[PDB]
């Protein structure tokens, strides 16, 4: 009954919402400020304090030391290089060559080591984050998944049953099979269950506009895994970031080469990575250079083929589990009628069979609308399949 | 004429590039040769003029 | 000012009486609240007294720096627009939140200590692929096809518009659709409607202009694209004529198609990264289907595969009568000689023979089309 006395009393309240929030001071809408309610204690002190006595202390870098006195060199961005000093703050035990320091504006001289430069594009690449695929959702493949998780992680969970045995693990596996056979997906399911650094790789990033710029990215990349305890660096595609030496007149697709080369040389050669396990994944493992498939940098070679019938009909387990179906279905004849298909392809066969039963008004699809998945995903779009080409990896 | 001998030993004026105005009777402006600043205007110059 | 998400009661029950009525409490308790500190806080005066002091902290010659690193106790390493870089501290008014590696910062002219941070004025090739208007008249303007346009709501505009279906379902909306058949069928045209019809934010860019002159240039090119289009919302991608990318070699390419082929493998990647995608709907189209990689055209990165045929003369004739609506037609003419004068006559070879007789009016300044004009239309449009 009171259609308008809750109308115009709602109003005026949230109207004198702002009317009085005009009064707090959130108003001023910024260029890159702050709120005026928040840094009010950096107001008298502060502002007098990290400001009037605080200098600039620019950063620089070290060439050398030398012998019997401190007497270092210097280096910067732009200008000269000078002959420095500590200050009395520091020891000189950290003031090591090749560094970057902190170093005033007018007596030129050292307040404070920094961290190096870590080309942030690097650092981009790693993943921070975490995906949501389960070991569950990999179904069909547990010989595969199982071969794989002892050299993932069974070293990082448990460093003694092999150590007590005697053995240095593998360090390195590459993933290869058919597309859409679960290789991508199977890796997320191993940066779901992991703790370490993830850095992945995806191989087209590496290709640069200058002549060796991606080797100093391979650099960098296997400097900051060497900064950490354990990691767990991922390869996408590496056939773009390399097959195969083949040169002959003029010199084509050398850049990649060389990216290839100091990849080979950060895998083995002079100081192993150590506490650094690599991963990759290819479609087609034909192409790739023979010494790239050495073992010490490719030691595990997991295949991954067509499910035989019981990994297909776990798969439509997968996949079918949550979606409103006709309960006595079977989908032992679909596994029957898919004789060589990805989980992909199976998924693309229930998420199409769902929208069948979106056709026409019902809330459940039933066995012929499966059979109307089967004949259009299978044999309609049969004329493509992606498949048999690469069966053979051409 | 013999104010100019007191008024030309003043320093010179930048000339520089208005990217675009923004909140406050400030502007961005970046020289040639160095970096885009953050400055004021004069009470004598008007926002749409800029 | 986004005081509350709670509005489901809908109605004049009491939930809204009594929650309503309650931030109505405490802004009355709010009001009243914050009237005893200018009913006796004389000491200053906070709106515009301690603005000011900041405002006499930071210097008038605001300099613009930028970001690559952060160290949390409020000092950072920065770098000047010089090159030469500093290890500066950070204000307590600059709320450490909008503070990103390659970030544009405001620094101090005395001590470049950091004052605040600036907005991004963007990239202008987001405004250069970024669709901003409804192109053209809706899907009544299409005709005769009927069925993938059932398909492409089916895909793109039914889970934007009705996410209940899928959910009482318990299923995902199919991710990947291609558009095929021979030239000048409809396919960029059913595009158009459909960016007439959407609310998503709309991409387009053609497959030619994929390729580059510089090494990688293409695969960044599409790493900030998909960036692009992850970064806003809910979107739509277009791609037309990703034939072209396989089919012609051009000589500013500087790499050779082992180059095409990694912008291909960077592609491959971005439809089907490990990496949570999210709202992004890619929708494409060619007229040569079997040139490319099927490894694209897997499900998974693209589900639905949609064929256009040639139009059959039932349909023709309404496309004539789309094309021919709003124009003075004479009576002389007879559209079904005009249907059967070619076989295998596209959708876009009757709009170039009405436009074309048209134009044949315009000659002769007059008002409506006679049938000679049909006559040497076709004689124009088809024979040379
Ligand atoms: N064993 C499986 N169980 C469940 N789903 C699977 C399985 N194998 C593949 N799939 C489905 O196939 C899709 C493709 O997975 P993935 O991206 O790992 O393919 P891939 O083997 O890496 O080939 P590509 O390199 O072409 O992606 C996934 O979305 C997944 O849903
Ligand atoms: N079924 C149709 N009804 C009405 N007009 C049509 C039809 N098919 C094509 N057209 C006309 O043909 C013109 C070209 O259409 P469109 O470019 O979409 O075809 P296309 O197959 O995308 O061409 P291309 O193969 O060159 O990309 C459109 O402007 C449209 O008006
Ligand atoms: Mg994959
Ligand atoms: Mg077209």
């Amino acid at each position: 009954t009171y259609s308008r006395q809750i109308k115009q009393v709602e109003d005026d309240i949230q109207q004198l919402l702002k009317k009085i929030n005009e009064l707090t001071g959130i108003k001023e809408s910024d260029t890159g400020l702050a709120p005026p309610a928040l840094w009010d204690l950096a107001a008298d002190k502060q502002t007098l304090q990290s400001e009037q006595p605080l200098q600039v202390a620019r950063c620089t870098k070290i060439i050398n030391a030398d012998s019997e006195d401190p007497k270092y060199i210097i280096n910067v961005k732009q200008f000269a290089k000078f002959v420095v000093d500590l200050s009395d703050q520091v020891a000189p035990t950290d003031i090591e060559e090749g560094m970057r320091v902190g170093v005033d504006r007018n007596k030129y001289q050292i307040h404070i080591p920094l961290p190096p430069k870590i080309d942030p594009t690097v650092t981009m690449m790693q993943v921070e984050e975490k995906p949501d695929v389960t070991y569950s959702d990999v179904g069909g493949c547990k010989e595969q998944i199982e071969k794989l998780r002892e050299v993932v992680e069974t070293p990082l969970l448990h460093p003694e049953r092999f150590v007590n045995l005697g053995i240095e693990p593998p360090k390195g596996v590459l993933l290869f099979g058919p597309p859409g056979t679960g290789k991508t997906l199977c890796a997320r399911a191993v940066a779901n269950r992991t703790d370490a650094c993830f850095i992945r790789v995806i191989g087209s990033e590496l290709v640069q506009k200058y002549v060796g710029e991606g080797a100093r990215m391979v650099r960098e990349l296997f400097e900051m895994a060497r900064t950490k305890k354990a990691c767990l660096i991922f390869f996408d595609e590496i056939d773009a970031i390399g097959g195969a030496r083949f040169d002959d007149g003029a010199g084509g697709d050398n850049e990649v080469q060389r990216t290839m080369l100091e990849l080979i040389n950060q895998l083995d050669g002079f100081d192993p990575r150590g506490n650094i396990k690599v991963l990759m994944a290819t479609n087609r493992p034909d192409t790739l250079d023979p010494a790239l498939m050495r073992p010490g940098r490719l030691d595990r070679k997991i295949e991954f083929s067509l499910p035989d019938l019981e990994g297909r009909t776990h798969i439509f387990k997968i996949h079918a589990r949550s979606m409103s179906v006709e309960r006595d279905i079977r989908f032992e004849l679909l596994a029957r009628l898919c004789p060589n298909s990805t989980g992909a392809e199976i998924r693309s066969v229930c998420t199409e069979a769902g929208m069948f039963a979106i056709r026409a008004r019902r809330k459940i699809a039933t066995e012929k609308d499966f059979l109307e998945a089967v004949n259009k995903v299978i044999k309609s779009y049969a004329k493509f399949s992606a498949t048999p080409r690469y069966m053979t990896y051409n | 004429l013999r104010e100019e001998l007191q008024l030309l030993q003043e320093q010179g004026s930048y000339v520089g590039e208005v990217v675009r105005a923004m909140d406050k009777k400030k502007v961005l402006v970046k020289v040639h040769p160095e970096g885009k600043f953050v400055v004021d205007v004069d009470k004598n110059i008007d926002i749409n003029d800029v | 000012a986004s005081k509350l998400p709670l509005v489901t009661p809908h109605t004049q029950c009491r939930l809204k009486l009594l929650k309503l009525e309650r931030i109505k409490d405490y802004l009355l308790m709010e009001e009243e609240f914050i009237r005893n500190q200018e009913q006796m806080k004389p000491l200053e005066e906070k709106q515009e007294e301690e603005r000011s002091k900041v405002d006499d902290l930071r210097g008038t010659p605001m300099s613009v720096g930028t970001l690559e690193e952060i160290i949390d106790d409020n000092h950072a390493i920065v770098s000047t627009s010089v090159g030469s870089e500093h290890y500066v501290s950070i204000l307590s008014f600059v709320d450490k939140d909008l503070l990103e590696p390659g970030c544009s910062v405001l620094l101090n002219h005395k001590v470049h200590a950091v004052i605040g941070v600036l907005m991004d004025d963007t990239d202008p090739l987001v405004t250069v692929m970024k669709v901003e208007k409804a192109p053209q008249e809706t899907y009544a303007d299409i005709g005769g096809l009927d069925n993938q346009i059932q398909e492409i709501k089916e895909s793109v505009e039914l889970p934007l518009t009705h996410p209940e279906y899928y959910e009482e379902m318990g299923i995902k909306p199919p991710k990947g659709v291609i558009l095929y058949g021979p030239p000048g069928t409809g396919k960029t045209l059913l595009a158009k409607a459909v960016a007439n019809q959407t609310s998503a934010t709309f991409l387009r860019v053609v497959g030619s202009e994929l390729i580059q002159k510089y090494l990688g240039d293409g695969p960044k090119l599409v790493r900030e694209l998909f960036r692009v289009a992850e970064e806003h919302a809910p979107s739509i991608v277009f791609i037309d004529e990703i034939d072209a990318i396989g089919t012609k070699r051009y000589d500013s390419n500087s790499g050779g198609e082992r180059e095409i082929q990694r912008t291909m493998l960077e592609l491959l990647n971005q439809l089907d990264g490990f990496d949570s995608r999210g709202d992004v709907k890619v929708i494409m189209a060619t007229n040569r289907i079997e040139t490319l990689d099927p490894a694209l055209i897997r499900p998974g990165r693209i589900d639905r595969k949609i064929e256009f045929p040639l139009p059959d003369e039932k349909t023709k004739k309404r496309i004539f009568q789309i094309h021919t609506s709003r124009m003075t037609l004479a009576d002389d003419v007879t559209l079904d000689d005009l249907i059967m004068a070619k076989d295998d006559l596209s959708g876009a070879d009757i709009k170039a023979i009405c436009t074309e007789a048209g134009l044949m009016a315009l000659r002769e300044r007059r008002m409506k089309v006679t049938n000679e004009d049909f006559k040497k239309s076709k004689e124009n449009v088809l024979y040379k």
